[PDB]
């Protein structure tokens, strides 16, 4: 078959017939660094800011994960 | 049927078009 | 002529008229047993007549009559209605139009017989009124500003509990703005009207469009109120003096506009709260460096518009509303020298993160210039963070703001500058940071451990 | 379904569509109104400074 | 009534563009009338001062 999905309607009909990117390319990789950090110890605008506070969490846990690490390397040269 | 009526029950009155 | 189109097929409207024509009021009976004349029953009567089928404004006059002469709210109701609903088509009532239109007296004469008895009786009139003045024959400020100081028109637009009632007032009000003249006598009657307004506005952002009640949802009804809201609004604001006045008085309603643009998908209620925004902004507009600093921090509508960008909506306006009000608060702060900002902030003692107040190049350049008795500005902020965990103790709403701040300005400048590590000890900073892991709240502990770990990389590699 | 429930969808949707498209259209003119006084204010005043 | 309403719907999205764009070309001539009628504010206010000169 063939269809023709206008561009009013056009996430909606995806969304539907789905239950008959490089930026979430990247959002991929910082959701597979939350999983990392751990491991170690819809509409548009309900996507968008969900996306917010991926980016804005992921931001402060890899700062705060290299302020521990390399603060574990200069108690290592201590206690060397 | 289950494009007929999604297309319609969300205004936006821009039908899709479904050939074979 | 068909005088106004709005309010004819309009649903409240509708709803209003039901209640109206479902009566049936016979005015030869109130005639006859005296409350007004034959001759203005027999006119009422011939122009029920006209309306449902074939061929006058000559017709007019009795009614304007009747109107005034009886007290009786039944009667005038179905009168009034008669008359809105000639007014309105260019299929019935043409002449009728013509007739108030080139003799003022007549208008005056329907303004009389506003502010009577039952809510739907003040409606109805308000409407007939609102289509002469905006018809540009003829105008009157006195009417709408005098219509405005009243109580009982305000009354019925202040209930939003009556999707009815509120749904006219607004239209009535905003219809009457698109004309410049109203504009200024419109807003000195505002602080009665505006807060009901913003409660129309904010009672949306609230109620989750994930569901559909029949009140204010996603169809019809709620998105022409947002939208009759937004747009009376919009129309004040245009006026540059106004604009600023209403950024002062309106500010905490004023920001749930952010909101409104989130939630939807409706390029009506979107596009105007945008907008409003950028009209507030502009250079225009006196004291626009305030403004501009008020929203992006207080509001969030810097990082808001950023994420706003690149889901960007069908139609071309929005988009261009989108892009320019993006432009100027994020110009606004940086294009100001770092330097003073940083100065400005340190000696009124109320500090607050800014887009450049976080960046590293901030820091980067205005190092050497604290330099005239060893960085003797970044020894005063040493001492603001040590004086405000002392004094008056923490985790008291002011003075937690300022320990973020104080406490982000500080790693900056330390991971930087291997020479200010000296500062800390003579000061006696380096200890009070220790205590800030301690002290209680996320953010605070946070900046304590970016804090210390800035000074230990310095001290043992 | 039936055609008497596609007709009904029918008449709110190209009501929705066109109503939209009207009320989009006075915000044009609304806008219009704004700009008409703001360049013919500034154009006068840029000359009537020079005429002073 | 399906496949006669779908042209229907087709026929309202070309002119839901159609009274946009109107309204859009609309406010391009409010933009000359700006200009015109300031073009003749000037010259009646040139005789305003022309008129206060030859009374002094």
């Amino acid at each position: 078959v063939q269809l023709y999905i206008p561009l009013e309607v056009i996430r909606e009909v995806t969304f539907l017939l789905g239950k008959m990117l490089r930026r979430f390319d990247e959002v991929e990789r910082m959701v597979g660094f939350l999983n990392e950090v751990v491991e170690k110890h819809l509409s548009l605008e309900n996507v968008n800011d969900m996306v917010k506070e991926i980016t804005d969490c992921e931001s402060r846990a890899r700062q705060l994960d290299e302020s521990l690490d390399s603060l574990r390397s200069k108690l290592n040269d201590l206690l060397e | 049927d289950s494009l007929k009526d999604y297309i319609e029950t969300l205004g936006s009155e821009y039908s899709t078009v479904f050939n074979v | 002529m068909g005088a106004t189109k709005i309010l004819m097929d309009s649903t409240h409207f509708n709803e209003i008229r039901s209640i109206i024509r479902s009566r049936s009021v016979a005015w030869d009976a109130l005639a006859r047993s005296e409350e007004l004349s034959e001759i203005d029953a027999s006119t009422a009567k011939a122009l029920e007549s006209i309306l449902v089928k074939k061929n006058n404004g000559k017709t007019l006059i009795p009614l304007i009559h009747l109107l005034s002469t009886s007290d009786n709210e039944d009667c005038k109701k179905s009168v009034q209605n008669l008359i809105a609903e000639l007014l309105s088509s260019d299929k019935y009532g043409d002449d009728t139009v013509k007739f108030f239109q080139e003799d003022p007296k007549q208008l005056e004469q329907l303004f009389d017989v506003s502010l009577k008895g039952d809510f739907q009786t003040v409606l109805i009139s308000g409407f007939n009124v609102v289509s002469l003045l905006v018809q540009n024959g003829l105008h009157n400020v006195k009417l709408v500003e005098k219509l405005l100081k009243n109580n009982n028109l305000i009354n019925i637009l202040q209930n939003i509990e009556q999707m009815d009632t509120c749904y006219v007032c607004i239209r009535l009000l905003q219809e009457l703005a698109v004309i410049p003249e109203y504009r200024d006598v419109i807003w000195l009657h505002e602080k009665k009207f505006m807060p009901t307004l913003f409660k129309i506005l904010q009672r949306a952002t609230d109620s989750q469009l994930a569901t559909r009640i029949v009140a204010t949802n996603s169809n019809h009804l709620g998105i022409q109120l947002q939208y009759h809201s937004l747009l009376l609004i919009w129309l004040l604001t245009f006026n540059p003096v106004f604009a600023n006045e209403l950024v002062q008085k309106y500010l905490s309603d004023f920001l749930d506009l952010l909101k409104l643009v989130k939630i939807t998908i409706k390029e009506k209620v979107s596009r105007l709260c945008i907008s409003i925004i950028l009209q507030c902004c502009s250079t225009r507009v006196k004291q626009h460096k305030k403004v501009i600093k008020q929203l992006l921090l207080l509001g969030n509508a810097l990082p808001t518009v950023q994420s706003l960008s690149e889901r960007k909506y069908s139609d071309e306006e929005l988009r261009q509303d989108i892009s320019n009000l993006k432009e100027i608060l994020e110009n606004e702060y940086q294009e100001l020298t770092s330097f003073d900002e940083y100065v400005a902030e340190l000696d009124s003692k109320l500090l607050c993160w800014s887009p450049p107040h976080v960046d590293n190049g901030f820091w980067s350049d205005n190092i050497d210039e604290f330099k005239k008795d060893n960085y003797k500005i970044f020894r005063q902020l040493i001492e603001l963070l040590q004086a405000k965990v002392r004094n008056g103790d923490v985790n008291a709403k002011q003075e937690k703001i300022i320990i973020q701040v104080a406490l982000n300005d500080i790693t900056h400048v330390v991971e930087l500058l291997p020479e200010s590590i000296d500062v800390l000890d003579k000061t006696g900073g380096k200890a009070d940071i220790m205590e800030l892991l301690n002290h209680s709240d996320s953010r605070v502990k946070y900046e304590a451990l970016k804090a210390t770990q800035a000074i230990i990389g310095y001290t043992f590699k | 379904l039936t055609p008497n429930q596609v007709n009904d969808e029918l008449n709110k949707m190209q009501a929705f569509i066109r109503k939209e498209a009207e009320e989009k259209a006075k915000e044009i003119q609304l806008k219009a109104d704004q700009e008409y006084e703001i360049e013919k204010t500034n154009i006068v005043r840029n000359e009537t400074n020079n005429i002073d | 009534s399906q496949k006669n309403g779908i042209a229907t719907l087709l026929q309202a999205e070309k002119e839901a563009h159609e009274i946009v764009s109107k309204a859009r070309k609309y406010r391009q001539d409010k933009l000359k009338q700006a200009k015109t009628d300031a073009a003749k504010e000037i010259d009646s206010y040139k005789i305003q001062k022309d008129k206060e000169l030859k009374e002094f």
